[PDB]
Protein backbone atom coordinates (compact mmCIF):
# COMPACT_ATOMS: atom_id res chain seq x y z
CA UNK A 1 0.00 0.00 0.00
CA UNK A 2 2.96 2.32 0.65
CA UNK A 3 3.94 0.42 -2.76
CA UNK A 4 1.40 2.14 -4.20
CA UNK A 5 2.39 5.69 -2.71
CA UNK A 6 5.59 5.07 -4.43
CA UNK A 7 5.64 3.27 -7.54
CA UNK A 8 4.99 6.50 -9.04
CA UNK A 9 7.04 8.84 -7.06
CA UNK A 10 9.95 9.04 -9.50
CA UNK A 11 11.51 12.27 -8.22
CA UNK A 12 11.83 10.16 -5.39
CA UNK A 13 10.40 13.03 -2.76
CA UNK A 14 7.85 11.16 -0.75
CA UNK A 15 4.57 13.17 -2.68
CA UNK A 16 2.35 12.64 -5.48
CA UNK A 17 2.31 15.78 -7.45
CA UNK A 18 -0.17 16.36 -10.83
CA UNK A 19 2.55 15.09 -13.40
CA UNK A 20 3.34 12.03 -11.66
CA UNK A 21 -0.05 10.88 -11.69
CA UNK A 22 -0.81 12.32 -14.76
CA UNK A 23 1.79 9.07 -15.67
CA UNK A 24 -0.47 6.40 -13.21
CA UNK A 25 -3.65 7.61 -15.72
CA UNK A 26 -1.98 7.75 -19.07
CA UNK A 27 -7.29 10.04 -23.66
CA UNK A 28 -7.89 13.38 -23.92
CA UNK A 29 -5.99 16.56 -21.97
CA UNK A 30 -9.11 17.95 -20.85
CA UNK A 31 -10.52 14.12 -19.10
CA UNK A 32 -6.60 14.18 -17.51
CA UNK A 33 -6.96 17.28 -16.30
CA UNK A 34 -10.75 16.72 -15.02
CA UNK A 35 -9.26 13.58 -12.94
CA UNK A 36 -5.90 15.39 -11.64
CA UNK A 37 -7.89 18.13 -10.20
CA UNK A 38 -10.58 15.96 -8.55
CA UNK A 39 -7.99 14.02 -7.09
CA UNK A 40 -5.94 17.29 -5.51
CA UNK A 41 -9.64 18.87 -4.47
CA UNK A 42 -10.29 15.59 -2.65
CA UNK A 43 -6.68 14.81 -0.43
CA UNK A 44 -4.68 17.84 -0.98
CA UNK A 45 -5.63 18.77 2.83
CA UNK A 46 -3.00 21.81 2.45
CA UNK A 47 -3.09 23.28 -0.67
CA UNK A 48 0.82 22.62 -1.54
CA UNK A 49 -0.52 20.90 -4.86
CA UNK A 50 1.40 17.73 -3.51
CA UNK A 51 0.15 14.89 -1.67
CA UNK A 52 1.83 12.99 1.10
CA UNK A 53 1.02 9.78 2.39
CA UNK A 54 -1.47 11.00 5.21
CA UNK A 55 -3.33 12.44 2.43
CA UNK A 56 -3.08 9.22 0.12
CA UNK A 57 -3.95 6.59 2.78
CA UNK A 58 -6.55 9.47 4.12
CA UNK B 1 5.60 32.70 1.35
CA UNK B 2 4.15 29.53 0.43
CA UNK B 3 4.61 27.73 -2.39
CA UNK B 4 1.88 25.73 -4.74
CA UNK B 5 3.39 23.22 -7.64
CA UNK B 6 0.86 23.82 -10.68
CA UNK B 7 1.29 20.84 -12.87
CA UNK B 8 -0.58 22.39 -15.65
CA UNK B 9 2.38 24.56 -16.44
CA UNK B 10 5.14 22.17 -16.01
CA UNK B 11 6.78 19.20 -17.54
CA UNK B 12 9.39 17.26 -16.37
CA UNK B 13 11.25 13.52 -16.90
CA UNK B 14 11.12 10.73 -16.74
CA UNK B 15 8.14 10.02 -18.14
CA UNK B 16 8.29 13.85 -20.20
CA UNK B 17 6.13 12.54 -23.36
CA UNK B 18 3.10 10.87 -23.88
CA UNK B 19 2.90 7.80 -26.11
CA UNK B 20 1.78 10.09 -29.04
CA UNK B 21 4.89 12.36 -28.87
CA UNK B 22 3.18 15.65 -27.17
CA UNK B 23 3.78 16.90 -23.50
CA UNK B 24 0.96 17.35 -21.71
CA UNK B 25 -0.57 20.25 -21.19
CA UNK B 26 2.30 22.31 -23.65
CA UNK B 27 2.06 23.24 -27.46
CA UNK B 28 5.64 22.63 -28.83
CA UNK B 29 6.89 23.33 -32.10
CA UNK B 30 9.57 25.01 -34.55
CA UNK B 31 12.57 22.27 -34.15
CA UNK B 32 11.34 21.35 -30.64
CA UNK B 33 11.85 17.31 -30.00
CA UNK B 34 10.44 16.49 -26.71
CA UNK B 35 11.94 12.77 -25.43
CA UNK B 36 11.20 11.02 -22.03
CA UNK B 37 13.84 13.11 -19.93
CA UNK B 38 14.11 16.71 -21.84
CA UNK B 39 13.31 18.26 -24.54
CA UNK B 40 15.84 19.28 -27.04
CA UNK B 41 14.19 22.64 -27.64
CA UNK B 42 16.69 23.16 -30.33
CA UNK B 43 19.42 21.09 -31.49
CA UNK B 44 22.72 21.77 -32.68
CA UNK B 45 22.06 22.43 -36.03
CA UNK B 46 22.20 25.15 -38.39
CA UNK B 47 19.58 27.80 -38.08
CA UNK B 48 16.91 26.07 -35.71
CA UNK B 49 14.27 27.21 -34.31
CA UNK B 50 11.72 26.01 -31.23
CA UNK B 51 9.76 26.51 -28.39
CA UNK B 52 7.84 24.94 -25.90
CA UNK B 53 4.35 27.17 -24.24
CA UNK B 54 1.45 26.24 -22.12
CA UNK B 55 -1.62 25.51 -23.75
CA UNK B 56 -4.12 27.01 -20.87
CA UNK B 57 -2.78 30.48 -19.26
CA UNK B 58 -2.53 30.84 -15.81
CA UNK B 59 -3.90 33.62 -13.62
CA UNK B 60 -1.41 33.98 -10.53
CA UNK B 61 -0.78 36.71 -9.18
CA UNK B 62 2.80 36.23 -7.69
CA UNK B 63 4.98 33.34 -8.72
CA UNK B 64 8.36 31.24 -9.37
CA UNK B 65 9.58 28.93 -12.11
CA UNK B 66 12.65 26.22 -11.30
CA UNK B 67 13.94 25.56 -15.10
CA UNK B 68 16.95 23.06 -15.15
CA UNK B 69 18.33 22.90 -18.92
CA UNK B 70 21.93 22.25 -20.32
CA UNK B 71 23.44 24.27 -23.01
CA UNK B 72 26.04 22.06 -24.80
CA UNK B 73 28.50 22.38 -27.72
CA UNK B 74 32.14 21.44 -29.27
CA UNK B 75 33.13 25.28 -29.36
CA UNK B 76 34.28 27.16 -26.84
CA UNK B 77 31.97 29.64 -28.71
CA UNK B 78 27.97 28.30 -29.29
CA UNK B 79 25.02 30.07 -30.33
CA UNK B 80 22.30 31.07 -30.41
CA UNK B 81 20.17 30.46 -26.56
CA UNK B 82 17.48 30.18 -24.86
CA UNK B 83 14.92 32.33 -23.63
CA UNK B 84 12.08 31.62 -20.52
CA UNK B 85 9.11 33.43 -21.26
CA UNK B 86 5.74 35.11 -19.91
CA UNK B 87 3.46 37.11 -21.85
CA UNK B 88 -0.38 37.11 -22.61
CA UNK B 89 0.33 35.10 -26.21
CA UNK B 90 2.08 32.56 -26.84
CA UNK B 91 5.10 33.12 -28.99
CA UNK B 92 5.38 29.86 -30.61
CA UNK B 93 7.34 30.38 -34.13
CA UNK B 94 9.78 33.89 -34.53
CA UNK B 95 12.83 35.97 -34.63
CA UNK B 96 13.75 36.05 -30.88
CA UNK B 97 15.47 33.15 -29.60
CA UNK B 98 13.09 30.72 -31.35
CA UNK B 99 9.93 32.67 -30.52
CA UNK B 100 7.76 35.16 -32.03
CA UNK B 101 8.32 39.52 -31.30
CA UNK B 102 5.90 42.18 -29.62
CA UNK B 103 5.23 40.11 -26.82
CA UNK B 104 3.34 40.95 -24.30
CA UNK B 105 5.10 40.44 -21.03
CA UNK B 106 8.78 39.31 -19.58
CA UNK B 107 11.63 37.72 -21.31
CA UNK B 108 14.90 36.10 -19.82
CA UNK B 109 17.60 35.53 -22.65
CA UNK B 110 20.26 33.09 -21.85
CA UNK B 111 22.58 34.34 -24.65
CA UNK B 112 25.21 32.48 -25.29
CA UNK B 113 26.63 34.69 -28.53
CA UNK B 114 28.09 38.01 -28.21
CA UNK B 115 26.23 39.63 -31.48
CA UNK B 116 27.72 43.31 -30.76
CA UNK B 117 31.11 42.75 -29.94
CA UNK B 118 30.81 43.54 -26.64
CA UNK B 119 33.59 40.41 -25.14
CA UNK B 120 30.06 40.65 -22.97
CA UNK B 121 28.47 36.90 -23.23
CA UNK B 122 27.35 34.31 -22.51
CA UNK B 123 25.23 36.46 -20.38
CA UNK B 124 21.56 36.68 -18.97
CA UNK B 125 19.05 39.26 -19.37
CA UNK B 126 15.88 40.50 -18.61
CA UNK B 127 13.62 42.45 -21.08
CA UNK B 128 9.98 43.94 -20.91
CA UNK B 129 7.33 44.65 -23.80
CA UNK B 130 4.11 45.81 -23.84
CA UNK B 131 3.28 44.77 -27.46
CA UNK B 132 5.14 47.38 -29.27
CA UNK B 133 8.46 46.56 -29.21
CA UNK B 134 10.94 44.88 -31.49
CA UNK B 135 13.95 42.86 -29.96
CA UNK B 136 17.86 44.05 -30.97
CA UNK B 137 19.28 40.84 -32.04
CA UNK B 138 22.30 41.98 -33.29
CA UNK B 139 22.53 44.37 -29.89
CA UNK B 140 21.49 41.65 -27.74
CA UNK B 141 18.70 43.33 -26.22
CA UNK B 142 21.69 45.33 -24.50
CA UNK B 143 19.38 48.79 -24.73
CA UNK B 144 16.03 47.11 -23.40
CA UNK B 145 17.82 45.36 -20.73
CA UNK B 146 15.59 46.09 -17.85
CA UNK B 147 18.20 43.98 -16.09
CA UNK B 148 20.90 41.37 -16.56
CA UNK B 149 23.75 39.45 -15.23
CA UNK B 150 26.75 37.98 -17.06
CA UNK B 151 27.30 34.15 -15.96
CA UNK B 152 28.58 31.15 -18.53
CA UNK B 153 25.62 28.61 -19.01
CA UNK B 154 27.22 26.71 -21.27
CA UNK B 155 29.18 23.26 -21.17
CA UNK B 156 28.74 22.73 -17.35
CA UNK B 157 28.95 19.15 -15.72
CA UNK B 158 25.68 19.44 -14.00
CA UNK B 159 22.80 21.06 -15.33
CA UNK B 160 22.01 24.60 -14.88
CA UNK B 161 19.27 25.69 -13.03
CA UNK B 162 17.25 29.25 -13.14
CA UNK B 163 14.83 30.26 -10.31
CA UNK B 164 13.04 33.12 -11.54
CA UNK B 165 10.33 34.36 -8.81
CA UNK B 166 7.86 37.28 -9.30
CA UNK B 167 6.61 38.55 -5.97
CA UNK B 168 4.93 41.98 -5.61
CA UNK B 169 5.87 43.56 -9.00
CA UNK B 170 9.83 42.46 -8.42
CA UNK B 171 10.83 39.83 -11.13
CA UNK B 172 13.89 38.23 -10.14
CA UNK B 173 16.11 35.76 -11.04
CA UNK B 174 18.86 33.07 -9.11
CA UNK B 175 20.98 30.63 -11.31
CA UNK B 176 23.03 27.80 -10.56
CA UNK B 177 25.44 27.57 -12.39
CA UNK B 178 25.89 23.75 -13.05
CA UNK B 179 29.42 23.26 -11.15
CA UNK B 180 27.56 21.10 -7.97
CA UNK B 181 24.51 18.63 -7.93
CA UNK B 182 23.18 20.70 -5.38
CA UNK B 183 19.90 21.82 -6.62
CA UNK B 184 19.93 24.80 -4.45
CA UNK B 185 23.16 26.24 -4.61
CA UNK B 186 21.86 29.19 -6.72
CA UNK B 187 23.46 32.37 -6.54
CA UNK B 188 22.31 36.19 -7.31
CA UNK B 189 21.79 37.13 -10.96
CA UNK B 190 19.01 39.75 -11.32
CA UNK B 191 16.09 41.27 -10.33
CA UNK B 192 13.33 44.39 -11.50
CA UNK B 193 11.49 46.46 -9.10
CA UNK B 194 7.97 47.85 -9.78
CA UNK B 195 7.26 45.58 -13.02
CA UNK B 196 3.84 44.73 -14.31
CA UNK B 197 2.98 41.64 -16.45
CA UNK B 198 -0.45 40.57 -17.67
CA UNK B 199 -3.10 39.21 -14.98
CA UNK B 200 -2.88 35.87 -17.25
CA UNK B 201 -0.63 34.58 -19.28
CA UNK B 202 1.40 31.41 -21.10
CA UNK B 203 4.88 30.38 -19.66
CA UNK B 204 6.79 29.27 -22.31
CA UNK B 205 10.94 28.11 -23.30
CA UNK B 206 11.99 28.77 -26.72
CA UNK B 207 15.95 28.37 -28.34
CA UNK B 208 17.45 28.61 -31.65
CA UNK B 209 20.71 28.39 -33.65
CA UNK B 210 22.12 29.95 -37.10
CA UNK B 211 25.50 30.02 -38.46
CA UNK B 212 26.76 28.46 -35.02
CA UNK B 213 24.69 26.07 -32.95
CA UNK B 214 24.24 24.01 -29.80
CA UNK B 215 21.99 21.25 -28.53
CA UNK B 216 19.34 23.47 -25.89
CA UNK B 217 17.93 20.96 -23.65
CA UNK B 218 15.07 21.68 -21.10
CA UNK B 219 14.92 18.34 -18.64
CA UNK B 220 12.09 20.31 -15.98
CA UNK B 221 10.08 23.47 -16.29
CA UNK B 222 8.71 23.82 -12.67
CA UNK B 223 5.80 26.93 -11.55
CA UNK B 224 4.68 27.11 -8.52
CA UNK B 225 1.72 29.61 -6.93
CA UNK B 226 3.18 31.71 -3.95
O1 LIG C 1 24.16 34.09 -42.36
C1 LIG C 1 24.39 33.24 -41.25
C2 LIG C 1 23.16 33.32 -40.31
O2 LIG C 1 22.93 34.67 -39.90
C3 LIG C 1 21.95 34.86 -38.92
O3 LIG C 1 22.56 34.39 -37.73
C4 LIG C 1 23.71 35.19 -37.48
C5 LIG C 1 23.47 35.70 -36.08
O4 LIG C 1 22.08 36.00 -35.99
C6 LIG C 1 23.82 34.60 -35.06
O5 LIG C 1 23.83 35.16 -33.77
C7 LIG C 1 25.18 33.94 -35.32
C8 LIG C 1 25.33 32.67 -34.49
O6 LIG C 1 24.42 31.69 -34.95
O7 LIG C 1 25.38 33.53 -36.66
C9 LIG C 1 25.04 34.42 -37.70
O8 LIG C 1 26.13 35.29 -37.89
C10 LIG C 1 20.61 34.16 -39.25
O9 LIG C 1 19.90 34.95 -40.21
C11 LIG C 1 20.84 32.70 -39.73
O10 LIG C 1 19.66 31.99 -40.12
C12 LIG C 1 21.84 32.77 -40.90
O11 LIG C 1 21.93 31.51 -41.55
CA1 LIG D 1 7.35 13.70 -6.31
CA1 LIG E 1 -0.48 18.08 0.31
CA1 LIG F 1 22.96 37.25 -29.13
CA1 LIG G 1 26.25 41.40 -26.11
Amino acid sequence: QLHYFKMHDYDGNNLLDGLELSTAITMSEDELINIIDGVLRDDDKNNDGYIDYAEFAK
Amino acid sequence: PHRRFEYKYSFKGPHLVQSDGTVPFWAHAGNAIPSSDQIRVAPSLKSQRGSVWTKTKAAFENWEVEVTFRVTGRGRIGADGLAIWYAENQGLEGPVFGSADLWNGVGIFFDSFDNDGKKNNPAIVIIGNNGQIHYDHQNDGASQALASCQRDFRNKPYPVRAKITYYQNTLTVMINNGFTPDKNDYEFCAKVENMIIPAQGHFGISAATGGLADDHDVLSFLTFQL
